[PDB]
């Protein structure tokens, strides 16, 4: 499923605890007032949100004494649909929202000339249903989000006639040279 | 189909708050019936399959949960109805099932329960099915679901002083950890892990 | 609006739908193979076949009208027959080639074989056999895989204005190309690859190297042009593997252009991985990062401030601008150019002074367009494309300046400036012809403003604006426009920052990843350079200090379109060897310097952007301004005087106009088969 | 009956219902942004 | 003190079940750690110090010196998030 | 002639030549160049040949066929499988 | 040279369901929770009839 | 009216922000739309830049020598009270 709770739509404004951010306090604020006040499938504008570390982010288990780095990350939040070289797919695409996360660090090992990650996470993507699911989990694991929205091909009027058009009478004259 | 087969309909008779819904399949064998249950009748109902007659012939064959929650078909979108059980894949966090055999009515029964709370909670039933303690212990730890009035808690599968929760669909399968011998030591250690990728 | 009926559920369309159509629109996917989204109806393959009652023949869905109350029956017998023979038919002769084909994992006949076709064949004879053409070095050919489904010919044709492919011969030996031996040379080209559902057009440069299924996909943005079109990544581990196009219907539409398509495999070679330093003889030797910060910072502290410049590149992000800015605010510069000739003559004072004013949509809105030193056909081949399919729906199109062979008519008002004078001071009959119409739109290209009298040429045309009424709030209408050649010029006007501020004498230069348009008599010969790059082709050795950056693909950072449209680069690879980003860099520097910026982590740097103009941070999305008609008011007593200088272009070659063009394989071969091909001194007249 | 009933019969009644896709729904062309001025 | 940081780092929650599970899991890796289940260098990471070095051991003081009134974004920049050869 | 000339490139269907085969050693780790190359050039009579690459089917490639038609009288055609190359006879 | 049937057409994917009303619920908590009679207009004769009529 | 005819030789850029069609910014954008030419005649080369936001709070951000920065709120500000807080800022 793909279109449908009220908090999961909401997005917090940021409140300023660092001393960078206390220095730009302007900055913080204009950035409350222009984001978008709720997140929907039917918006048209992007944006970034940070992770929101409070009590709700308790249910994340990436917080582990070797590790430190998952939690806190920024996902991204977008429908990847069939690319341009085929239409017809034995699996389609674009029926769900892929939330994605950067590489940290690839290359390759010399002995073998091996692709390596520095970064077991991140190798695979996650898929969700709808958009609220993913920040939801997003807001469950204490993580910030960009969503971008999609982009799809307009509705055009197609018909096998407009193949065979009257040029029309021989007299028309063309002012424009 | 070319067999005797009767629902288990008793059991939502003497459970008279509860609505009932049941699933026979093709993809089954044609003596199994799938029905869906609520959390918060299980254990009641648990008790009342072990001792009530033409149930009480019956054992705990399997258990295990299924994390829905990035559930989405990939395929034939456009044959999905109203009807079908996979249409409460859908917003659901987690969901769980048990199956259990009757000798008398030689019957093969599936319960499924949803789990829609946070913290995953659920009554144990391994008070009343000796099976359901290992079971519900490698469920628990592998899919971080928290069972209450359970016999043992410990974990039965997992490495020693680790908390993770491998079968989400988070997870990805290489974990976080590896584990190395460490000469400034003498002795195991676990680091953080970087892999070879295909 | 009809009411008909799809496997028994009835649904509701419009009357103009096809069988095809409405089916897509209700969910019900239909096998197809010479049907497209934005060609015309061919229908010469037979997959989109299906049954309908009362109606014995089964009939094409794609190219048949919806009729009230019929009902299409996709999932019965008799259509399953109908696709497994035309599958079957069209099996009969295709080549045993798919281990060896790169349409292999992504092939539409594989998949839609495999789900709707019979499994099994019965043809036992010799298959036809095509000898294969060559169309150069983007496009390689096997046409035995060829399936005759007209796709190519109907996109050169209709989409990218070319009339070189067709379909020669008859039967079963008719052949699809062109009859003589002709290469397929066009900006837009390798978009027929991706319009060919068969491997009988494929990637040239994608030969051979991946398959499908072993790569991973990130969405972008382009900054190869002032177009941010909307592209597809596709990288298998630490290797960028292609670049495809998107879908945006605002930007680009579907399609991509050559230079967007395959110049990124520049970023694999003439990187920059380490700092460096130049000795007095010349010799480069890499350092730390420790030593080249600390050496900059003792020559910021040690050199005067009216000495000190800075240079925006061609590829320079927001935040890297705005670290810059920041930094050199605080020791108190406020030059952002060294160079004497060739700045933008443009106030940034307003946002409508040097943006796109009319959208990239607009060419589809307005009657009149009039070219000021522009050509769209290298400087935006997607927008050259939507103005073609403009002008085949009632867009007239005029140009001042060089001729060009754009794949349209255009109607050739003069070559100098005195055309442009005499449209202002009137008595000239596009006066009237731009009063007469309904939305006029002018076009100046940027290059035409860093004239030595681009503020006269800018004013000038402001004045035939207004007077004419490109600019009007009856109509609600504005015609401005001006089409740019770098982003970093455009993030520097969003910024806010003078392009016209020009330091005369600096013995302290920050070159910020600027390579084109650099001479050197521009730099002082006792001055001291730090150059923050990418790619080492020129202002590296221009420099004594050379700090490695990371490339457009390799950071994550905001765009401004040439539009005014605000996107997100995203990352897709960390900057190679020990490069670092630019925000970051400047950031490290500002705190070795004894000034140190307010700003630790990409947020804290938006938030300081947020302070500076918010608009910045709502993406993918165009900020409306209402200062229009006051930012391109007719000033009464401005300069107007144009010398009498023929107006020219910039571009010469197509397919190399920076570092990571330059640094290209793939645009190197095209340059060397199209080059000598393409050029002409004299105009096309059969167009 | 107990307490907990109501959640799972409005759980149970929200799973089934009809669940479109972004996706093959109908977007025309946007008219043109007419241009706003200050007086 | 170290695992009361630990325990501190863990303060923020407030779902009483989740913290119910948690408690079972300490018990369960406690009694790990006093019957031999575990090594005494896996069991460790519960009771290593957040910022200070161990006292069996030498420490290093380098990037300290170097490193003195510097941020710490400043320090993270020196030291690479990659390695350099490839 | 210049390997990376515009003739040199066109007749290599765009790729930079080596006439002396003896890079693919490394590139490539094997003589397999070298030896295709020592194979010559089998002429047949009618405008079509069919390439199995052996004896029998499964033994070899699956079935290909190549035009020996050409534009060009008697220009030879490289089979895509193995690379063994065919002319039409005079 | 037949393959017009190398592939099944009846296969064995058959699903039945069944759905089923609390057993202990009356008729009128029945007709309420339908949304075919309300709680005020109970232990009403015409009230009844006409919400049964209205489910029927 | 002296004040505007020179600036300051420490004010170095008056920068606008402010909303597209709130009630709240009603009067800095009518002073801008009023007297952005005559500021701009008198001081060709001072940069005077405006950028507008669907929601962003009005201010005035003068910026000094050496990258200081002041930046005024001017919400609900008529013409009279928008003249006094520009006058004011570049008077420092
Ligand atoms: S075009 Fe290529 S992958 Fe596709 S079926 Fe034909 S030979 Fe195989
Ligand atoms: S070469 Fe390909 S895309 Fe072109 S007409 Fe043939 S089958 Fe269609
Ligand atoms: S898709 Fe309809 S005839 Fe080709
Ligand atoms: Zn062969």
């Amino acid at each position: 499923m793909l279109l449908p709770y009220f908090e999961i739509q909401k997005i917090p404004a940021k409140i300023a605890k660092t001393a960078n951010e206390k220095i730009l306090s302007v900055g913080v604020a204009q950035k409350n007032n222009i984001q978008p006040k709720t997140v929907t499938a039917q918006g048209q504008i992007g944006f970034v949100q940070h992770p929101q570390l409070d009590s709700s982010c308790q249910y994340t288990q990436f917080y582990t004494p070797q590790r430190r780095d998952i939690r806190g990350r920024v996902a991204r939040i977008y429908i990847q649909d069939t690319n341009h070289m085929h239409d017809t797919p034995q699996i389609p695409e674009g029926y769900k929202w892929t939330l994605e996360f950067e590489r940290q660090a690839q290359y390759k090992t010399p002995w073998m000339g091996w692709s390596f990650n520095g970064d077991t996470f991140s190798k695979r993507n996650h898929y969700f249903c709808t958009l609220e699911d993913a920040i939801s989990y997003c807001k469950q694991m204490g993580f910030g989000y960009e969503v971008s929205f999609p982009r799809s091909r307009y509705h055009t009027r197609k018909s096998y006639a407009d193949n065979m058009l009257w040029p029309g009478h021989d007299n028309a004259v063309d002012e424009d040279c | 189909m070319q067999n005797k087969y009767m629902q288990p309909i008793q059991l939502f008779i003497v459970f008279e708050k509860l609505n009932s819904k049941m699933w026979i399949s093709k993809k089954l064998n044609s003596n199994h019936s799938i029905a869906l249950i609520p959390s918060n009748w299980f254990y009641s109902i648990n008790l009342f399959l072990k001792r009530e007659l033409l149930f009480s012939n019956i054992t705990l064959i399997e258990n295990s949960a299924i994390d829905t929650i990035s559930y989405n078909l990939e395929t034939n979108q456009n044959d999905l109805d109203k009807t079908n059980i996979e249409n409460y894949f859908f917003k659901n966090k987690m969901l769980v099932f048990y199956n259990y055999y009757n000798y008398f009515l030689k019957s093969k029964l599936t319960l499924f329960i949803i789990l829609n709370n946070l913290n995953k909670s659920i009554d144990s039933i391994d008070r009343i099915f000796a099976n359901a303690n290992w079971l519900e212990r490698e469920t628990s730890e592998m899919y971080g679901i928290n069972y209450k009035w359970k016999i043992d808690t410990r974990k039965l599968l997992l490495d020693y002083s680790k908390i993770e929760n491998p079968m989400l669909k988070e997870f990805q399968s290489e974990g976080t950890q590896d584990a190395f011998y460490n000469i400034f030591e003498n002795q195991v250690v676990v680091l953080k892990n970087e892999t070879v990728e295909l | 609006q009809i009411e008909i009926f799809i496997d028994g559920k009835p649904a509701k369309v419009d009357d103009s739908y096809t069988i095809f159509q409405a089916c897509y629109e209700n969910g019900v996917i239909v096998p197809r193979f010479c049907y497209h989204e934005r060609l015309s109806v061919a229908g010469n393959c037979r997959m989109c076949l299906v049954e309908v009652e009362n109606v014995p023949k089964p009939v094409a869905a794609c190219a048949s009208q919806v009729v009230p109350g019929m009902k299409i029956k996709t999932k019965s017998e008799k259509t399953r027959i109908h696709r497994g023979n035309v599958m079957e038919f069209l099996l009969a002769n295709h080549p045993l080639d798919c281990p060896i084909c790169d349409q292999g994992g992504e092939c539409d006949l594989q998949d839609i074989s495999s789900v709707y076709g019979y499994g099994i064949s019965r043809y036992n004879e010799y298959k036809r056999a095509v000898e294969d053409k060559n169309y150069g070095p983007l496009v390689a050919t096997s046409m035995n895989r060829c399936i005759h489904c007209t796709r190519c010919v109907r996109f050169a044709t209709q989409i990218a204005g070319v009339e070189d492919l067709g379909k020669t011969g008859r039967g079963k030996a008719a052949e699809i190309g062109t009859y003589v031996e002709k290469t397929f040379n066009t900006e837009l080209s390798g978009n027929v690859v991706d319009v060919c559902p068969v491997g009988a057009l494929t990637n040239a440069p994608y030969a051979f190297t991946s398959r499908p299924w072993e790569l991973k996909s990130f969405y972008t943005s382009d900054v190869f042009d002032t177009l941010g079109s909307a592209i597809q990544v596709d990288t298998r581990g630490p290797e960028i593997m292609r670049v495809l196009p998107r879908i945006h219907e605002e930007i680009n539409e579907e399609w991509i252009s050559d230079k967007t398509r395959h110049a990124f495999d520049g970023l694999k070679r003439q990187r920059i991985n380490s700092p460096m330093k130049r000795s007095k003889d010349g010799n480069y030797e890499d350092i730390f990062w420790e030593e080249a910060i600390q050496t900059i910072s003792k020559k910021c502290l040690n050199t005067p401030s009216d000495q000190i410049g800075a240079i925006i590149g061609e590829f320079a992000d927001i935040e890297s601008i705005t670290a810059l800015k920041d930094f050199l605010n605080r020791l108190d510069v406020d030059n952002f150019e060294v160079r004497q000739h060739g700045n933008l003559k443009v106030s940034p004072d307003f946002r409508a002074n040097y943006l796109m004013n009319s959208k990239i949509t607009g060419v589809e809105d307005a009657d009149v367009l009039l070219l000021v030193g522009c050509n769209p056909r290298y400087e935006a081949p997607v927008l050259n494309a939507r103005i073609l399919k403009s002008t085949r729906k009632n867009l007239k199109v005029f140009n001042i300046g060089t001729n060009q062979d754009l794949n349209y008519k255009n109607v050739h008002l003069g070559n100098s400036t005195k055309v442009l004078k005499e449209i202002a001071d009137g008595t000239h009959p596009f006066a009237e012809r731009l009063k007469k119409a309904k939305l006029p739109m002018i076009m100046v290209g940027a290059s035409a403003l860093e004239r030595e009298d681009g503020a006269e040429l800018y004013n000038t045309l402001k004045v035939i604006s207004n007077k004419t009424g490109v600019i009007s709030e009856e109509k609600s209408w504005n015609g401005f426009n001006i089409l740019h050649k770098e982003m970093g010029r455009i993030n520097a006007l969003e910024l806010g920052i003078n392009p016209t501020s020009v330091n005369k004498n600096a013995k302290l230069v920050f070159i910020l990843g600027a390579d084109n348009n650099l001479r050197p008599e521009d730099i002082p010969a006792d001055a001291f350079v730090v150059y923050f790059g990418t790619h080492g082709d020129e202002g590296a050795y221009y420099a004594d200090i050379i700090l490695p950056t990371a490339a457009y693909t390799e950071k994550n950072a905001t765009w401004v379109n040439t539009e005014g449209r605000v996107q997100q680069g995203r990352l897709v690879v960390m900057p190679p060897g020990d490069a670092r980003e630019d925000w970051q860099i400047i950031r490290a520097l500002s705190e070795e310097a004894g000034v140190p910026l307010p700003y630790d982590s990409l947020e804290e740097l938006r938030y300081r952007v947020a302070e500076l103009a918010p608009h910045l941070l709502k993406y993918d999305y165009i900020e409306p301004t209402i200062f229009g008609k006051v930012a391109l008011s007719a000033q009464q007593g401005v300069k107007t005087t144009l010398s009498p200088t023929p107006i020219t272009d910039y571009i010469d070659n197509f397919y190399m106009t920076d570092a990571i063009s330059r640094a290209s394989v793939t645009m190197a071969k095209c340059s060397t088969a199209f080059n000598h091909e393409k050029f002409s001194n004299f105009k096309n007249l059969a167009k | 009956s107990r307490p907990g009933d109501e959640e799972q019969n409005e759980m149970i009644r929200i799973a089934s219902q009809k669940r479109v896709y972004l996706k093959h729904q109908r977007v025309d062309r946007p008219a043109r942004q007419e241009a706003a001025f200050i007086s | 003190i170290n695992f009361g940081n630990y325990i501190r780092e863990r303060n923020h929650y407030r779902d009483p079940g989740l913290i119910d599970h948690r408690i079972q899991l300490g018990y369960e890796l406690l009694y790990e750690a006093e019957m031999h289940f575990s090594q005494h260098t896996i069991l460790m990471q519960y009771l290593s110090p957040y910022n200070t070095p161990l006292s069996d051991r030498g420490y290093s003081y380098l990037e300290k010196v170097k490193y003195g009134n510097k941020s710490k974004f400043l320090q993270g920049f020196y030291k690479g998030n990659k390695p350099t050869e490839f | 002639l210049n390997p990376y000339s515009y003739e040199a490139l066109k007749e290599n269907h765009w790729l930079v030549s080596d006439s002396s085969k003896k890079n693919s050693e490394w590139t490539h780790k094997s003589n397999a160049e070298q030896l295709i190359a020592k194979v010559p050039i089998i002429y047949v009579d009618s405008n079509i040949v069919r390439c199995i690459g052996g004896t029998e089917i499964n033994a070899g490639h699956p079935q290909v066929y190549i035009q020996l038609d050409t534009r060009k009288h008697g220009t030879p055609q490289t089979c895509k499988y193995c690379g063994l190359r065919y002319a039409k006879k005079m | 040279h037949n393959i017009r049937y190398h592939h099944e057409i009846h296969t064995s994917d058959q699903t039945y369901h069944s759905s089923y009303d609390p057993v202990g619920e009356t008729t009128t908590e029945r007709l309420v929770r339908y949304g075919y009679l309300n709680k005020d207009q109970v232990n009403n004769a015409e009230a009844v009839a006409a919400a049964a009529k209205e489910f029927q | 009216s002296s004040w505007q005819k020179l600036i300051g030789t420490n004010l170095r850029e008056l920068r606008f922000v402010f909303c597209q069609n709130s009630q709240r910014s009603l009067g800095l954008r009518n002073y801008i739309a009023k007297n952005y030419w005559n500021l701009k005649n008198q001081n060709p080369n001072f940069p005077l830049i405006v950028r507008e936001c669907e929601e962003a709070d009005p201010y005035i951000i003068a910026r000094y020598q050496y990258g200081v920065e002041k930046k005024a709120f001017a919400a609900n500000n008529n013409e009279a009270e928008i003249e006094n807080i520009i006058k004011t800022l570049v008077e420092q």
